[PDB]
């Protein structure tokens, strides 16, 4: 029956929404969306914490310490606002600073039950999305009627009630039988995960702990294993302890879990989440500001790692690794490559893992890698798993989560064939295939790779030619797009302003660096141009016909690398065609490198 | 000594020394519950500080009120009977407590040639959960 | 660990520490204090107080990371007390970890992952590397240790971080953390006919990591023998356990966990930071020792086993902040670069061993 | 809860050693520890409960033995001793005295079985402020070609010490070298174990066929002698443990005979820091 209390709640919710009018358009918003498109969107909105403190403080902490009275009468007036204003029901997400009831699997102990937390952590598996059964519907053949029934279980909603396990029905109240309607019946998803605290954050050499969610309806496919995950839900307990009945046993205490009404994937460094940014009209001006002036691929080069001196043209690499080019499919079904890969061989002082490290930080997506770390399945995802459904399933590796990012590779010469003929596979085809007992299956790796290496006698000698420096197969370097071979020389001048240079540091910004890069490979995708075919078939055949002696050999991927950082300069240019000027930077770049 | 513990020691008070091998999860236990009986909506609460909830409705036992008397019977001869196990527990209103497991295993230095250790399983609650960690003396 | 240290001091201890502080020959004292039941080893002693106190780490817009710690190398001759600094460096300092290359019984060296032996799930099972995180790590016998650990160490060293890639976990870990390492020549003594590269058993570019190098030969020499051995039979008597430490006690020798808490609070407290003058001299000598350096290579018609790379650099640079520190000082003076660069040239530069750097 | 089996001597040939339950009750428990031959008087019945005859088969019941009395089949002292004790030692003479009491069954060898007194008695541990250990126990290593008696002698170090823990790193031992966490097979739980080292702690371990060494056992050997105490990281466990003891070793030279023309340290696999301590 109706309740007083509850009508209160609901009349000051309304306030709420009624001084706070963002929450109404956004509403009016998801309903002209859903209308004009008939895909659909759901009926969900986000509540700021912050504006329900600053508007009635002892509301909020209702919200806060006893959901289970406060959240249903929100929910209820947001569902009476939208069947006012409009010409299912309604559910509420909650961002904000939660305070103390912000936790860790760790740290949330039984005083928190029955209150709302937010809890951060890393999945360790998912459940197959099962349907749950709703309302049932049938159709009686000896009367020509359509009868049903309606279902409902524990977890359903927030408040206590007294069980109704209603049976399903085969006859009919007089006698006559029944026949299912699975096309008019309904049905709802379901979904199960486990949160564990990160592993930079427990204690080393210490278990870690665990707690279990649930997800309904849309919630119900945002998470993959491995990822980085807050989740904001409500911290509950079911079932009796054992209390009913003897149960003799005292060991076992009550279930909990987390009805979770939140999820939210984390980005971090190594991790299988890409990184993205809400771009506003003035981050777009300013873009678009910069994209006219002339030396604005040499100001963005500078930029980056600016604490480090000169390789200029390898930052000017790593720039164009970081745009990328185009790749190409064919109505046949072949595939062309697009991306770029980087080696350096250099004296052991030069500040290689300083720059592969800033890469990996920069880099919306990146993974890292030493040499003898990860070898044979950690690489190429080979490894089979099962669990209690009894069927066997891959679990993915770092190139195949590195799927549309960047692997750093340090210590690269420390490796082995077995592992390199499997990467051999991952920089040109980009693709992985494995063939294990009952697994035929093929993934998808399209990554670009940067590597470090050392030379043979520990310094770059001058002395020999580069094959007795380098000591790595033809057919691997012939892979590589690019490959620098960086030695300190002493000199009087060099040093001391090195010397300078370094106590300066020792007493453009990334985030729009950042922002403009994901515009530029979002927005652009350009096309070839005669004026550049005709350069890059010039430059080939020079190369392929002169006789100075390469630190690599040619093939034909050198001009397909030609054609792929003239287009990523293009793309850095946001110009929608390949130019002359960008086939001679190209041509230049790789020019200097090789010689 | 852990080896010298035996029947007389049992319900007294004793000191050990030793080291912590292994700690389980924190479980969860009540110590105040609101508890409604499903089919006369009869309300009551229970404290702690085995105990289970009441086999059969107390509305019977209990003469609240003389009108509660009419209450219990209703619709001509039909006497009564709420079933057994008539409670449910209301979550919503109930408090609850910390409780762990932990197990303690001789030093290794002092075992007997050719045995394995002798271990040993302790519980406790509240204020004294996550307080050690395993291979602490 | 660093997960159950403390950070609040009580009054009286930080009246205490201020008054040890101001002290002009805290230096002295802190020297003597560093075992006091070796004899000789005064610029072992001094590198080690340094070590302890460490630099100061520096985090830059870009995200480049500065690193503030100090790496040592003992290099000698067997039998020359080498390992006795090791294990005392581990007993006084606040988080220690001591191990010999291929790990402990039973003990990894460096971060390791394992399924749950319950739920069959990603957990750092232990690892020196990480366990000692903030701290210092004494590896004894450096030079006997698979390459997966020489390369974890290597990332370590230099960029504290370990990155970790497998079939279901990538992570990328923190391990700040200080080395000491001790290793011995072959042959079972070092030559002085053969380079310094060639007494060592690895590839020499890892010489080019540490900060200090200290190599020690066991001269004969009667005296010295004599009063070695005076002072061994002394310990051995006892009477050295009265005389010396209970009497410097009083007011010239720091007890051992005084100490520590005085690590702990100049860590917790003081970042110094470098002056001009000072950052100047810094940069002319380092430019002379490079110059030299170049001569005498041109000269040879060899590469020498020693070089010297812009680690040394910043090493100079760590340890003359890391003598700022130990007074409190938030800035540093010429007169801290002057014992700086004094305690350098005895300890790096003995690559005067070097065959081309002769000259 | 007992289990008695037959004594393999007395087996005639071709068959099998049976075996028997027995219950032990107040005061007879922790009397007879695994490894010593025992008598037992008490009484033979069945295990009258079973568990129930609804069981499938035919009707077979177990027996058990119901003990009343047990019987075995020291190094503590009096007065009467140690005043025995006292003019003994004010004898001269008593170094080579004890020295001719070693392992009697062997003949000769004197600077072996001297060497083992000094090694059995052990000095005195020192530690100046407590911040510099002196250790106090001498370890010895025996070199010698097949056929020396070396066995012999650890053999009687066994017998006759205290406290001393046997092993090797080649054969069948009742204890490795590595400490581990491992299941216990009848009672189902984790359980910490240490090696012979830290068993021995306070005492004399000893190794057969030092040279026969696999890696883990030489890393175990070395922390041991350098450091007296290991450490262990597993299933979440952290921790050292105290492994004061005296190590006592045999092993064979390279080829299985000395090659006296080159120094000892080329005769044998081992290498300085562990042949140093
Ligand atoms: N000097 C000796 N006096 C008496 N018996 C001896 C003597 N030397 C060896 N033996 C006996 O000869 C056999 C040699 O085997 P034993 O294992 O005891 O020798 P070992 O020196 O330890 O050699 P290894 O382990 O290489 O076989 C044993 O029976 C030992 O008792
Ligand atoms: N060109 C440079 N500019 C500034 N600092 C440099 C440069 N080259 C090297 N360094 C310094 O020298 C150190 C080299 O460390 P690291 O990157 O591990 O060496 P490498 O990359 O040669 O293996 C870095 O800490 C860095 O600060
Ligand atoms: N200068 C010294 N002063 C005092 N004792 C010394 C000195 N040099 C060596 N010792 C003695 O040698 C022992 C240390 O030997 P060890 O640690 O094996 O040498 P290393 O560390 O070079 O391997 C100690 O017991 C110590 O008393
Ligand atoms: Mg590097
Ligand atoms: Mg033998
Ligand atoms: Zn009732």
């Amino acid at each position: 029956a109706p309740d007083a209390v509850f009508g209160d709640r609901v009349r000051r919710f309304q306030e709420f929404l009624d001084t706070f009018t963002s929450y109404r358009d956004s509403v009016r918003s998801i309903q002209v969306y859903n209308s004009n498109n008939a895909n659909i969107l759901p009926h969900r909105i986000i509540i700021s914490l912050d504006d329900l403190r600053e508007f009635d403080r002892s509301f909020w902490s209702g919200i806060l310490v006893e959901p289970a009275y406060f959240i249903p009468p929100a929910e209820k007036a947001l569902t009476d606002l939208a069947d006012s204003m409009d010409d299912h029901p309604w559910k509420l997400s909650f961002k904000g600073s939660f305070g103390a009831h912000a936790l860790s699997p760790r740290t949330l102990t039984a005083q928190h039950l029955n209150k709302l937390v937010s809890v951060e952590g890393i999945v360790t598996k998912t459940s197959l999305v099962r349907p749950k059964l709703i309302r049932s519907v049938h159709y009686a053949a000896k009367t020509g009627r359509f009868h049903y029934r309606d279902y409902t279980d524990a977890t359903t909603t927030l408040t206590t009630r007294i069980p109704t396990p209603a049976i399903y029905p085969t006859e009919d109240t007089e006698g006559n039988k029944l026949t299912t309607e699975y096309g008019y019946s309904t049905f709802i998803d379901h979904q199960r995960i486990t949160v564990q605290e990160m592993p930079e954050m427990a204690p080393a050499g210490q278990l870690p702990r665990s707690i279990d969610v649930i997800l309904d309806d849309d919630l119900v496919d945002k998470t993959k294993p491995g990822d980085r995950v807050n989740v904001v839900g409500v911290f509950k307990s079911l079932g009796a302890g054992g209390m009913n009945q003897s149960n003799s046993n005292t060991l076992i205490g009550f279930k909990t879990l987390i009805l979770g009404n939140t999820v939210y994937p984390l980005h971090a460094r190594s991790t299988g989440v890409a990184a993205r940014q809400m771009l506003t009209d003035f981050d777009i001006r300013n873009i678009n500001k910069l994209s006219k002036k002339k030396d604005i691929f040499d100001i963005l080069s500078q930029s980056l790692a600016p604490s480090i001196y000169g390789h200029d043209h390898i930052k000017k690499a790593i720039l164009l690794m970081l745009m990328g080019g185009v790749e190409k499919n064919l109505e046949n079904g072949s595939h062309l490559r697009g991306d770029i890969n980087i080696l350096m061989v250099g004296d052991p002082s030069t500040a290689k893992s300083q720059l592969l490290r800033f890469v990996l930080n920069t880099a919306s997506l990146a993974i890292a890698t030493t040499g003898r770390g990860s070898s044979g399945v950690g690489l190429t995802a080979a490894v089979t798993t099962d669990r209690e459904t009894g069927e066997r399933r891959l679990e993915a590796g770092a190139m195949v989560l590195a799927d549309r990012g960047v692997v750093c590779i340090d210590e690269f010469d420390k490796m082995t064939d077995v592992d390199r003929v499997a990467i051999h596979e991952v920089m040109e085809q980009q693709t992985v295939t494995i063939a294990k007992a009952g697994i035929h299956t093929t993934l998808n790796a399209r990554c670009s790779v940067i590597a470090a290496a050392n030379p043979v006698f520990g310094q770059y000698d001058v002395n020999r030619d580069p094959h007795q420096n380098i000591a790595l197969p033809d057919s691997l370097l012939s892979r590589f797009d690019l490959l620098f071979v960086v030695t300190d020389d002493i000199n009087e001048i060099r040093d001391r302003s090195i010397s300078e240079h370094v106590l300066r540091t020792h007493r453009v910004t990334i985030p729009f660096l950042r922002k403009y890069v994901q515009y530029a490979k979002e927005r652009v995708i350009p096309q070839l141009t005669q004026e550049a075919i005709n350069v890059i078939v010039k430059n080939y055949t020079d190369l392929r016909n002169d006789d100075n002696t390469k630190k690599s050999p040619i093939t034909a991927r050198t001009l397909e690398t030609l054609i792929r950082l003239a287009t990523a300069h293009a793309k850095v240019r946001l110009s929608k065609t390949v130019n002359k000027v960008d086939a001679k930077v190209a041509a230049n770049l790789l020019r200097f490198a090789l010689l | 000594p852990l080896r010298d513990l035996d029947s007389e020691h049992v319900s007294k008070i004793v000191r050990l020394s030793g080291i912590i091998i292994s700690t389980s999860v924190l479980s969860s236990r009540a110590t105040y519950l609101s508890i409604m009986c499903r089919n006369c909506r009869h309300t009551t609460s229970i404290t702690i500080n085995t105990v289970s909830l009441p086999r059969s409705c107390l509305s019977t036992i209990e003469s609240e009120s003389s009108m509660a008397n009419e209450s219990n019977i209703g619709d001509e001869s039909t006497k009564k009977n709420c079933g057994p196990d008539p409670y449910i527990i209301i979550h919503e209103s109930s408090k609850f407590i910390d409780q762990q497991f932990l197990k303690l295993q001789e030093i290794p230095e002092l075992v007997p040639v050719g045995e394995m250790p002798r271990n040993l399983t302790m519980t406790c609650d509240r204020y004294l959960t996550n307080k050690v960690i395993p291979g602490t003396r | 660990s660093i997960w159950n240290s403390v950070t609040m001091f009580t009054e009286e201890e930080e009246e205490e520490f201020l008054q040890l502080s101001r002290n002009p020959k805290l230096y002295e004292i802190l020297t003597n204090s560093i075992a006091p039941s070796i004899f000789g080893n005064e610029d072992i002693k001094k590198a080690i107080v340094c070590l302890l106190m460490g630099g100061s780490k520096k985090i830059l817009p870009d995200g480049m990371r500065l690193r503030g710690d100090i790496n040592v190398l003992l290099l000698g001759d067997p039998g020359t007390a080498k390992s006795q600094l090791l294990k005392f460096v581990e007993k006084v300092s606040p988080i220690a970890v001591y191990t010999s290359g291929k790990g402990s019984s039973a003990a990894g060296l460096t971060a390791s992952v394992q399924r749950d032996p319950m739920t069959r799930e990603f957990y750092l099972e232990g690892g020196a590397m990480v366990l000692a995180d903030g701290g210092v790590v004494c590896i004894d016998e450096f030079d006997k240790m698979r390459d997966e650990d020489r390369v974890a160490i290597h990332e370590a060293m230099e960029q504290q971080t370990i990155s970790i890639a497998k079939a279901g976990i990538t992570t990328v870990l923190n391990s700040r953390t200080s080395v000491l390492a001790a290793a011995n020549p072959i042959y079972g003594r070092y030559d002085d006919l053969k380079s310094p590269g060639d007494n060592i058993d690895f590839q020499t570019t890892i010489l080019s990591r540490f900060d200090m190098i200290f190599i020690v030969k066991d001269d004969h020499n009667e005296e010295r023998d004599i009063s070695i051995a005076n002072h061994v039979i002394n310990i051995h008597t006892g009477n050295a356990n009265a005389m010396q430490n209970q009497q410097e006690e009083n007011g010239s020798e720091i007890s051992i966990e005084k100490m520590k808490r005085y690590i702990t609070y100049c860590r917790l407290k003081c970042a110094p930071r470098l002056s001009p003058q000072a950052a100047e001299k810094l940069s002319s000598n380092f430019v002379t020792i490079r110059k030299q350096l170049l001569i005498n290579e041109l000269e040879s018609t060899e590469r020498s086993s020693i070089p010297i790379t812009i680690r040394q650099l910043e090493a100079i640079i760590r340890i003359t902040e890391s003598l700022a520190k130990l007074e409190l000082s938030p800035i540093a003076q010429e007169r801290h670069v002057d014992e700086a660069i004094r305690l350098f040239q005895a300890s790096t530069m003995d690559a005067a061993s070097q065959d081309p750097i002769g000259g | 809860r007992v289990t008695l089996q037959e004594a393999p001597g007395t087996v005639p040939p071709g068959r099998l050693p049976r075996h028997r339950e027995v219950i032990l009750l107040a005061d007879l428990v922790d009397v007879s520890k695994p490894g010593e031959e025992v008598e037992v008087t008490g009484i033979y019945k069945n295990n009258y409960d079973g568990n129930l005859n609804a069981k499938n088969g035919f009707p077979v019941f177990a027996t058990i033995i119901e003990a009343n009395s047990i019987k075995r089949r020291v190094f503590s002292w009096t007065e009467e001793e140690e005043r025995e004790f006292r003019k003994i030692s004010r004898d001269r003479g008593i170094i080579d005295k004890i020295i001719s009491s070693m392992a009697p069954s062997i003949y000769g060898h004197r600077d072996i079985k001297t060497a083992v007194a000094c090694s059995l008695f052990g000095g005195v541990p020192k530690n100046v402020n407590g911040k510099h250990s002196i250790r106090g126990d001498i370890n010895v290593l025996l070199l010698g070609d097949p056929g020396t008696a070396k066995s012999q002698i650890l053999k009687y170090v066994e017998k006759t010490a205290h406290r001393a823990v046997f092993a090797t790193g080649q054969g069948a031992s009742a204890v490795g070298l590595t400490a581990s966490v491992r299941k216990d097979p009848i009672t189902k739980e984790w359980t910490l174990e240490g090696g012979a080292l830290v068993l021995a702690d306070k005492g004399v371990c000893l190794i057969d066929e030092f040279d026969k060494m696999n890696d883990q056992d030489r890393t175990s050997i070395h922390e041991a002698m350098e450091q007296q105490s290991i450490s262990i990281s597993k299933a979440g466990i952290v921790t050292t443990l105290q492994a004061r003891c005296s190590i006592i070793a045999a092993a064979n030279p390279n080829g299985g005979r000395y090659n006296s023309t080159l120094p000892l340290a080329q005769n044998v696999s081992l290498t300085e820091p562990i042949l140093s301590r």
